[PDB]
């Protein structure tokens, strides 16, 4: 009968669509690997995707995935447990090493750029036109930690130019230097500013941009990577 | 085993409940002290069903089905056979999908992100708990709840639909509906965009996000933006649930007629109700 | 309490974007419209420009003689009574032609030939629509993604107004222009079936619309979630993995096994929202024509 010839046939086409989308879904990450960095015997059911390749705009060279895979960086844990399925210890500072919950991927060390080839996200005041539009102005607010002392004064907002949003916060440090905080780790309020991730002396330990009216891949990954992961390791205070 | 770029994050941390007793993986899956409860849990129902399966005489998923106590047990307790299997495991069911709430906000916790995902999955828990739980309660019995069971539980809903004639009529009802429908388009756009952009024509460069802003202004006349359209879907979907469990919270605990009757608040209001013409006069 | 990023704290506008010009043909290019703080709460703050072009304005014009002809038919069921046009304008119904009229184009005005008139408008105003779709991705150099995907809901609207209708003989078949007509019309669709609750094409539909809503939560959340390491900006972690896209993997790998990739799961989107109609087109599609009775039909099959 020809309804039982269509079902039956989707079922025979669905099982060929997921089988489709989990190989697709494996074109980061894998193949896996043992805990020991070393690839691992068993893949799973599904094999590697076939590999594809991305041009990027703007001169940046091309993607291709998957392909040959390293983290490309020192990664400070060590092994909790002779055999697989336990945690991985911080060595050091887990903050300043940049691993659980403060871990942070090598990107590329050049910024995000819009269609047009400038920088996606700059600070307001190199950023013509640009200003507050409704909520409060955090510029000029004391900045707070967690152990509710000052860590600084919030002197600019580093905008996402092409979709117009406030995606950072600059902040002025007892030295004068600055660090970029996430926008979406503090709370504005209508006489400061608060961050739950840190305390004020830990303020300092944000990693740097480069140069001051621009901010890398690299950079914004370290940063975030940093600010969240105070969340785990500066709790205690 | 672990992908490419996990061995950084499995770091000790973020347990809310055991310390660092079930801080552990197997296989790819976090464990945690709500790993072991949704096991137990998960366990202990599966175990429930399969002696309701026994008791039932088949075997056949297409065929098993647990049926809650019948409705003149109330509230009351029932004998295992008559209802006390559903009640039973529908408590093992309430524990295994808040277990595994709190489970993923230990996942959360470990990788420093939102808890976006676990407040999310409860609104399905609570529209769950409307259904078996909050709805029985209000009307007096467990047996106005729906049977586990693949097409029996089809049964309940055309049944308990037809009691208020056509369901369609229930205002809640057509808002639900109204936000399920636009989260499935929403999220086709979406997907497409993103798509779209990222593998665009053959001899073309990766497109930007100015590019999918610039689409759905040409198309539409506005862009929502990144942000916007993930706070969006998740406002969608989560409303459709919200209105979905508001609707069968006031079906046969406030409201008891046909929903058709609802909207005679607008045809036979005084003034224009006795007006010659149209459909209703 | 922890901010959650469901509404902006602190709004900023700036010069408009006026956008990509790629291929455009910036003469059916709009001006700029102004700013929404309302909106801007939520998402964009700029509305406008828009793109209106030959084909674009042939589908607003169809789209609007759709409008006006369910529109003056309304007035004439309510006998020029405005009071009686808001009082019944949810119970007012364009009905297409009685089953006596068949597939003919002959039938008089007040009895089907409305409907037809109205079907003729909306069927050149969605078709309109979708070569527009294409044409939008085209000249920005996009994929034809939104256009594909767009076909699959043409699909089930062809089937119930067009297709089936043609099957089965007659344009009685068709569903009528009404709120609370093309509700009773659905409701008469199931009964008259077997019940379409077992029609597997309809439960399958089902699975992918709860589907969808479950899939968009997760992925609305989960870049939420993850927005505080840049994960709205999809494009660029799929061009340049970030922790981000790390976390969020790892979130799903540790909770159910498995994971996506920032540019997979969009098309597990794709796909779970287009199954959603592609089935439900195919089931309602074989109702009547092939199946009289879903019920009976699954107590055999
Ligand atoms: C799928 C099976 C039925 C059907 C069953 C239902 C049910 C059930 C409901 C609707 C409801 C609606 N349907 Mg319907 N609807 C059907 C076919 C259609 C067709 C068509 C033939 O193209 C159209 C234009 C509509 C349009 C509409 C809206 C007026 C309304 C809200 C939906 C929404 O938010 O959309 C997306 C919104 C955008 C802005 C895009 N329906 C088919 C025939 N429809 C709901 C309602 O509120 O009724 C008044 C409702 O509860
Ligand atoms: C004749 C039948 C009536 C009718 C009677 C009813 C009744 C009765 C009900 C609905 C309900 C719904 N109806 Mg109706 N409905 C009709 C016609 C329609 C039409 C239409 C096209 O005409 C539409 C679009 C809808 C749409 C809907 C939805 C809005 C809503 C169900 C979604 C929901 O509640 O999710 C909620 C999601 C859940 C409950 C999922 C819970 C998930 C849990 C937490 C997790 C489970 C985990 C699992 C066990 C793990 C698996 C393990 C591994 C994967 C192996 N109905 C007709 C007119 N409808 C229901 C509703 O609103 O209920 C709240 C409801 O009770
Ligand atoms: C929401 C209003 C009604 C309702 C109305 C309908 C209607 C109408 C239909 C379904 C259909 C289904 N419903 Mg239901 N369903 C309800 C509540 C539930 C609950 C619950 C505990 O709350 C569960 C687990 C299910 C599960 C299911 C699936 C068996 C089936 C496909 C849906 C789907 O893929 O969703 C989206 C979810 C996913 C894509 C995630 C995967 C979920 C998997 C597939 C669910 C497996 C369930 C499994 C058999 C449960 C046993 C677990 C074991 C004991 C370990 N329903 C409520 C009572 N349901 C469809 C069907 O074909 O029925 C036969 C259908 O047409
Ligand atoms: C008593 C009634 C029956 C029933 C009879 C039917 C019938 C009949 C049908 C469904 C259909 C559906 N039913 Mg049902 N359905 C019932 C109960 C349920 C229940 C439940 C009890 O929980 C659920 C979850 C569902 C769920 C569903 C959906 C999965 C499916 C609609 C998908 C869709 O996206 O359509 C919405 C999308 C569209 C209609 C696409 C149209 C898009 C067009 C092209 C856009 C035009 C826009 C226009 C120009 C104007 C607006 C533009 C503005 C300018 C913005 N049904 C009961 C049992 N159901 C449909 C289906 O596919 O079934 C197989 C269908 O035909
Ligand atoms: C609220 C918006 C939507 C939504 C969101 C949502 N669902 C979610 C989540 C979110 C955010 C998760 O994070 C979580 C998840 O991890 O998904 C991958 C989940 C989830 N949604 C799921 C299912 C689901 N969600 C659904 C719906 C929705 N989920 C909403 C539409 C539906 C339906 C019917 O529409 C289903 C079937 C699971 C895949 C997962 C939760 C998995 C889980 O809880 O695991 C622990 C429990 C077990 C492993 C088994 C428990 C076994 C029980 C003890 C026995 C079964 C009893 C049951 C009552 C009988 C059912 C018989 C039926 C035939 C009636
Ligand atoms: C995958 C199936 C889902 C879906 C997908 C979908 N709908 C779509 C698209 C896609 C991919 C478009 O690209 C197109 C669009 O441009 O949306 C903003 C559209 C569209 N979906 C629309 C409506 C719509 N889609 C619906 C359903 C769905 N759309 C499904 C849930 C529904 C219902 C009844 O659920 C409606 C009412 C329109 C906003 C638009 C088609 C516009 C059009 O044809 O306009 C002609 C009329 C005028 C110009 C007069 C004014
Ligand atoms: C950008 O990020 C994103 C990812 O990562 C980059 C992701 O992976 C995900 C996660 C989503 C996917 C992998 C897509 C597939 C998901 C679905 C279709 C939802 C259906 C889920 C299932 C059927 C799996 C159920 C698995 C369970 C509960 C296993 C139970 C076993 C026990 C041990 C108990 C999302 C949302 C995402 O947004
Ligand atoms: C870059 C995000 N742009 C965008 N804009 C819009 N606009 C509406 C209002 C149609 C949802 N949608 C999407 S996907 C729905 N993406
Ligand atoms: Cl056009
Ligand atoms: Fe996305």
């Amino acid at each position: 009968d020809l309804a039982s010839l269509a079902i039956y046939s989707f079922w025979i086409f669905l099982a060929g669509l997921i089988y489709y989308l989990q190989t697709e879904n494996m074109r980061e990450g894998y193949p896996l690997e043992n805990e020991d960095g070393t690839p691992a015997a068993n893949q799973g059911p599904f094999p590697l995707p076939k590999p594809k390749t991305f041009i990027l705009p703007h001169g940046r060279g091309t993607l291709t995935v998957p392909g040959p895979e390293s983290e490309d960086r020192p990664i400070a844990l060590a092994r909790t447990a002779v055999s697989e399925g336990f945690p991985h210890a911080p060595t050091g500072d887990p903050m300043k090493d940049g691993v659980g919950p403060a871990s942070w991927v090598a990107r590329r060390d050049l910024p995000e750029l819009d269609g047009h080839g400038h920088n996606k996200i700059k600070p307001m005041k190199a950023a013509a036109g640009f200003h507050v539009s409704a909520g409060k102005n955090p510029i000029g607010l004391p900045v707070r930690g967690c152990d509710l002392e000052i860590a600084g004064k919030v002197v600019d907002i580093w905008v996402d130019i092409p979709e117009q949003m406030a995606r950072f916060l600059e902040v002025e440090l007892k030295d004068g230097s600055t660090r970029l905080l996430p926008m979406q780790m503090v709370k504005v309020q209508s006489n400061r500013v608060h961050v739950n991730a840190l305390s004020s002396d830990l303020f300092a330990g944000i990693p740097t941009i480069k140069s001051p009216t621009e901010v890398t891949l690299l950079e914004e990954d370290k940063i975030c990577g940093y600010v969240a992961g105070g969340l785990m390791y500066a709790a205690p205070k | 085993a672990l992908l490419s770029f996990e061995r950084k994050y499995r770091v000790p941390g973020g347990t809310l409940v055991g310390g660092n007793l079930f801080d552990f993986w197997v296989g790819p899956f976090y464990v945690g002290f709500f790993g072991v409860a949704t096991f137990f849990f998960a366990a202990l129902g599966i175990i429930l069903i399969a002696w309701s399966a026994v008791l039932q005489g088949t075997w056949n998923p297409q065929l098993i089905s647990v049926y809650p106590p019948a409705l003149e047990y109330g509230l009351g307790g029932a004998p295992l056979a008559k209802g006390g299997l559903w009640q039973i495991i529908t408590i093992c069911a309430t524990g295994a999908f808040v277990s595994w709430a709190l489970r993923e906000v230990e996942i959360c916790r470990k990788l420093g992100i939102g808890y976006h995902i676990p407040f999310a999955f409860a609104f399905a828990i609570l529209a769950y708990l409307t259904l078996v739980l909050f709805r029985p309660v209000m009307m007096g019995a467990w047996g106005y709840a729906f049977p586990y069971g693949i097409w029996t539980h089809l049964d309940w809903v055309s049944n308990t639909g037809y009691t208020y004639g056509n369901f369609h009529y229930n205002p809640a009802h057509m808002i639900a509906i109204s936000f399920f429908f636009t989260n499935a388009l929403a999220l086709a756009l979406h997907g497409a965009l993103v798509l779209s952009a990222a593998n665009p024509e053959k001899g073309k460069e990766m497109r930007t996000p100015d590019h999918e802003d610039t689409f759905f202004r040409d198309l539409v006349g506005y862009s929502i933006g990144t942000l916007g359209i993930h706070r969006l879907g998740l406002l969608l979907s989560l409303s459709a649930v919200f209105f979905s469990a508001l609707c069968m919270i006031i079906t046969g605990t406030i409201w008891f007629d046909q929903w058709v009757d609802w909207w005679q608040w607008w045809v036979k209001l005084p003034w224009w109700a006795n007006i010659p013409g149209g459909i209703n006069g | 309490a922890e901010y959650q990023n469901i509404f902006s704290q602190v709004q900023v506008r700036g010069p408009a974007d006026l956008g990509m010009t790629e291929d455009v043909n910036l003469a059916n290019r709009s001006g700029v419209g102004p700013f929404s703080t309302l909106l801007g709460w939520f998402g964009n703050a700029q509305l406008g420009p828009i793109y209106l072009g030959s084909l674009g304005v042939l589908s607003l014009f169809s789209g609007l003689m759709w409008f006006f002809t369910i529109g003056i038919w309304f007035w004439y069921q309510a006998g020029w009574n405005p009071a009686v046009f808001l009082r019944d304008l949810f119970f007012f119904s364009l009905e297409p032609p009685a089953p006596e009229y068949g597939l003919s184009f002959a039938a008089p005005l007040k009895e089907g030939g409305l409907w037809l008139i109205a079907s003729f408008f909306m069927f050149v105003a969605v078709w309109s629509w979708w070569g527009r779709t294409y044409l939008r991705a085209q000249a920005l150099g996009m994929g034809k993604h939104t256009a594909w995907a767009f076909l699959s809901a043409i699909w089930l609207w062809m089937v119930l107004g067009f297709i089936r209708p043609i099957l089965m003989g007659s344009w009685s078949e068709a569903v009528p222009y009404g709120i609370f007509s093309h509700l009773d019309w659905t409701n008469n669709f199931s009964l008259v079936h077997g019940n379409l609750f077992y029609n597997p094409f309809h439960g399958l539909s089902i699975a992918f619309l709860y589907g969808s809503a479950l899939l968009f939560a997760m992925h609305g959340a989960t870049i939420l979630a993850v927005s505080r390491f840049g994960g709205e900006r999809e494009l660029e972690q799929i061009a340049d993995r970030g922790t981000a896209a790390e976390r969020a993997a790892l979130f799903w790998r540790w909770t159910m096994g498995f994971n996506a990739t920032m540019e997979g799961i969009h098309r597990w989107a794709i796909w779970m929202a287009v199954l959603v109609t592609l089935t439900g087109g195919i089931g309602i599609l074989l109702s009547g024509t092939v199946v009289d009775n879903w019920y009976v039909w699954g107590q055999n099959h």
